[PDB]
């Protein structure tokens, strides 16, 4: 071959020395546009501001418009010193494309996204989280003063159905990869950056939006991705627990979900992690207490079964920062509250509901009995003592005795028939059980003398 | 408010054949008879369904894929997905697809176990407005699908079983459980003196339509038994209370006190 | 080509392929004869369905709501006994081996009647005499009835006397070997005892050697018709006579 070896080197050359850092520009070039009735950049996007507010029905796929906002969203004690250094220097950026237009495009150009998904609202998402980021309040304000002006409805309307389809896991699909939820996680994060600092005023806008003849309610319709994500989820764990290994896409694939998980709990934080108590309230109404359910039945068991060996710790520690996170909603959708108040109440309801699932995580905090055994009959210089004599070590020094078959399948099952102790104390996993303590105190401390969550 | 597990339960379905308005219970004795037959309700009056047999605890109610694993080896909410396991009140035999023509699809009826795909049955609804994931509201459309064939449970012409053509079954509760010591209704129980109420022993030129009062013998006996059927075809498994409708169909003679 | 792919079925698609399938578009065996009499592009319709059905196969759950459509059964015999035709007969074919016991054999015929008329190459049944050698490739799998059938099909195996096909028909013979009264294939065995009068036309001296590895069967049966086998012994020295395939056969001939 000659010219099919010049073809070749055209498209590899092309994914090899091409792929670099010459694409860090943009600083230059925003900063060009920034120079000196309004400078250039605020003309560019008032140019898109324009564009957005044409009448396309179908928005039209835009190959400049593409290009600008990725160019816009890579605009963006000590350590601390220079860290208002590089907050400012943020603050500073993200107010160039603030005082400039762009706050207000953002948000139109998503108008007229309505129902797309395609590739450019991505790209504006992008956009509309870098000008955010730090909760920039002055974007924040600004973002809502452009919403209660217009009442534009479309905004929303353009949101709700965007999550209607957006991303799951979907397990159907899976068999068939074997052999997208990248924008879900952004978008997501978007919602949150529009609540990240309390923004009362804007979080229950949220909530109803008063101004908008129509009522959307994002609160209910963002549960509903994550109940809508449950399912996989929840799916997801059958599927293996036959399997008991795991596959590495399989192991992949679910970290992704994590990650689109993780984030989604955050936001339902946002809406709540102010005091609105109005938002929860309308949360509190929601299918999220059966969301909260099952993810409990993932937690009550996926997590025991990624805990057998090492090669899943990695997607292990991975789900134990969604659990985490998950009780920090669940803890903030209480923290504004009478002694029997409704809200907490619920969520008295949901651990008896839940009741084997729950019983399951707790007994994996009983991790110190997750190093003190081993002293009552070690004797092999390495740490090691054998499966059979840490068996017999476990009948006195007592947990119970169906999880102590556990702890040795739960340890490693090392060099034939013995177990080390310190690499068996990795389960980190504190910070749920800190904050599973903290919940159930919050719960008996604000609601007493309920002896089901006694 | 939302169906359950361990809730009682019943077929309700509904038609409109000839010109009645025929809702009906699905049944079967199970001992004597495993195909499942109809148990019509349009008439719940003049002519009282047997509700004794129709009544169908539900035992677990697994997800698809979870249900598919349960084969490789708690009042939960029902949700739209989820196959449920079906016992039958009396034989206590589960619900299943049978393999028996009567056109070509298979006819319904007992197992004898909690194992095999038959056993269970996927739940879809067919209104837009239902969905999975929602928790199952009493009365509204639902689709029972086996799991071992994959026919929805249809209602042929009329004798029920599965079809790949579709029936829009209905399903009422009876009642969720019980408080102990209370009574609910379509439950069977000796009604004491204070001693107990009775009948005579079979073949007696009665017909065994004479009714007493009687002490030692019967008092263990089946015939001493009675069977309370509140008066609705729905919420019949009630706690009972005093003063509203029940007519009394005796255990033995299946006949109804009057 | 949604489901076949290269052979076996990719299942991911064929079982919700046949989910929807068996749902909606809905006597199936009199009506390929109704059709037969007289509207014909409506029992293509069928034998593509039944191709299609054929194409896929807990899969054997799916395998058996697929046993819904054994209904056919000897539709194979029906399609058979039309003879426009041979293809719709290919699909049954197809069918009958994905879906589904040597019995069945005698009651598959009469396909093997109908490569008689194919032996003399010189309706559509001569555009689809092609689609019926075709068939001969499909097989590869009371007793003395079946040494009747089978002599029939060693009849047919005359017939085999395109190419490539023929060559799988050359493969049903060694399958007729491999397979297995056993005398009268030993009769058959004469027929191509004469067809090796005819070999000293070299295929038919491969079909000697299919029949030689036969012989090597019928040696551990040895250790009568045999005496004809000696004549075709002497006649294998006739062979010797007759003179690279020469030493394979040659070979087979010892």
């Amino acid at each position: 071959p000659t010219h099919r070896a010049c073809n070749m080197f055209l498209e590899s050359y092309k994914a090899a020395w091409i792929l670099t850092e010459d694409h860090s520009f943009e600083d230059r070039m925003i900063d060009d546009l920034s120079k000196a009735k309004p400078d250039p950049l605020h003309q560019l996007v008032l140019h898109f501001s324009r564009t957005a507010l044409t009448e396309k029905s179908k928005l039209d796929e835009d190959y400049l418009y593409m290009a600008y906002a990725d160019i816009m969203a890579k605009s963006c004690e000590v350590s601390f010193e220079e860290k208002e250094m590089e907050k400012q220097r943020l603050l500073y950026q993200q107010s160039r494309l603030h005082t400039r237009g762009a706050a207000e495009m953002v948000l139109q150009m998503i108008s007229a996204c309505k129902g797309e998904t395609g590739a450019m609202v991505s790209s504006t998402l992008k956009l509309g989280i870098s000008i955010l980021n730090g909760g920039n309040a002055e974007v924040q304000q600004k973002m809502l003063d452009y919403l209660k002006d217009k009442k534009e409805v479309g905004f929303f309307q353009s949101i709700q159905a965007l999550m209607q389809t957006c991303s799951v896991l979907d397990l159907n699909a899976f068999e068939r990869q074997n052999k997208d939820d990248e924008f879900t996680q952004d978008l997501f994060r978007f919602l949150q950056l529009l609540c990240e600092g309390h923004n009362n005023d804007f979080q229950n806008y949220l909530r109803t939006q008063t101004g908008n003849t129509t009522t959307i309610n994002i609160i209910i319709c963002t549960v509903d991705y994550l109940l809508r994500l449950q399912e996989s989820i929840s799916d997801f764990y059958w599927y293996y627990s036959g399997k008991d290994v795991i596959e590495e896409q399989g192991k992949r694939n679910f970290s992704k979900a994590m990650s689109v998980a993780k984030q989604v709990f955050n936001s339902l934080t946002e809406y709540i992690q102010g005091p609105c108590t109005g938002n929860q309230q309308s949360l509190a109404h929601s299918r999220l207490w059966d969301a909260v359910v099952g993810f409990l039945h993932v937690f009550a068991h996926m997590m025991m079964k990624l805990a057998q060996d090492s090669s899943q710790i990695e997607l292990l520690k991975e789900l134990l920062d969604l659990q985490k996170d998950m009780v920090v909603m669940l803890l903030s959708l209480l923290e504004g509250n009478v002694v029997n108040g409704m809200i907490a109440r619920q969520m008295v309801d949901m651990l008896v509901e839940s009741s084997s699932n729950v019983e399951m995580i707790l007994k994996f905090f009983d991790m110190i009995v997750g190093s003190e055994a081993f002293q009552d009959y070690v004797t092999d210089p390495r740490g090691l003592i054998s499966k059979k004599d840490f068996q017999k070590a476990m009948d006195s020094q007592q947990f119970t005795g169906p999880e102590i078959q556990f702890l040795l399948s739960c340890s490693e099952a090392d060099e034939n028939e013995m177990i080390n102790f310190e690499e068996f104390a990795n389960r980190p996993a504190r910070d749920i059980g800190f904050n599973v303590a903290v919940l159930l105190t919050n719960l008996s401390e604000h609601v007493p003398h309920d002896p089901r969550l006694r | 408010q939302f169906l359950r597990t361990d809730d009682e339960v019943v077929l309700q379905c509904s038609a409109t054949v000839l010109k009645e308005q025929l809702k009906l219970c699905l049944a079967a004795e199970g001992f004597g008879n495993r195909l499942c037959f109809l148990e019509p309700t349009s008439n719940a009056q003049n002519v009282p369904p047997d509700l004794a047999i129709c009544c169908f605890t539900l035992e677990q109610s697994l997800s698809v894929r979870a249900l598919q694993e349960m084969l490789a080896n708690g009042h939960r909410t029902l949700l739209y997905g989820h196959a449920i396991l079906l016992r039958h009140a009396h034989s206590r035999m589960y619900l299943s697809c049978l393999t028996t023509s009567r056109k070509l699809a298979f006819d319904v009826g007992l197992q004898e176990d909690a194992t095999g795909e038959a056993c269970w049955w996927t739940m879809h609804p067919a209104s837009k407005q239902r969905s999975e994931g929602e928790k199952v509201r009493v009365g509204d459309d639902l689709i029972l699908v086996s799991v071992s064939s994959e026919r929805y449970l249809h209602l042929s012409t009329l004798q029920v079983d599965a079809s790949f053509m579709q029936t829009l079954w209905n399903m009422n509760p009876i009642c969720s459980c019980c408080e102990e010591g209370y009574v609910t209704g379509g439950h069977v129980l000796r009604l004491f003196h204070g001693e107990c109420l009775t009948i005579s022993a079979a073949d007696s030129d009665d017909q065994r339509r004479l009714v007493y009062y009687e002490g030692g013998a019967v008092c263990t006996h089946a015939r001493s038994l009675w069977r309370l059927e509140p008066l609705r075809i729905s919420w019949s498994g009630s706690h009972l209370r005093w003063g509203q409708p029940l007519r009394i169909r005796h255990v033995t003679t299946g006949r109804y006190l009057a | 080509f949604a489901v076949f792919v290269n052979g076996e079925s990719v299942e991911e698609n064929a079982n919700v392929v046949v989910r929807l399938l068996i749902r909606k578009p809905e006597g199936l065996l009199a009506a390929i004869e109704e059709a037969i009499r007289i509207g014909h592009a409506i029992m293509s319709f069928y034998a593509a369905l039944i191709d299609l059905l054929g194409r896929c196969a807990e899969a054997l759950r799916i395998r058996a709501i697929l046993r819904s459509l054994l209904d056919d059964l000897v539709g194979i015999i029906s399609l058979p006994l039309q003879i426009f035709v041979p293809d719709h007969k290919a699909s049954m074919v197809l069918f009958l081996d994905r879906v589904y016991n040597q019995d069945f054999l005698l009651h598959v015929l009469v396909g093997f009647l109908p490569d008689m008329r194919a032996a003399a190459s010189l309706t559509e049944m001569a555009l689809a005499l092609n689609r019926y050698l075709c068939l001969a490739v499909l097989p590869l799998i009371p007793l003395f009835a079946g040494t009747e059938h089978r002599a029939i099909m060693v009849d047919s195996m005359l017939h085999t006397v395109r190419g490539r096909s023929l060559t799988k028909a050359q493969r049903d013979v060694i399958e007729d070997c491999l397979m297995a009264r056993p005398s009268m294939l030993q009769h058959l065995l004469r027929r191509l005892v004469f067809d090796v009068p005819i070999l000293n036309k070299m295929p038919l001296k491969l079909l000697t050697n299919h029949y030689e590895r036969c012989w090597k069967y019928y040696c551990l049966p040895t250790g009568t018709s045999e005496e004809e086998l000696h004549l075709t012994r002497k006649l294998f020295w006739g062979i010797f006579d007759s003179l690279y395939d020469q030493e394979l056969y040659r070979m087979a001939m010892p």
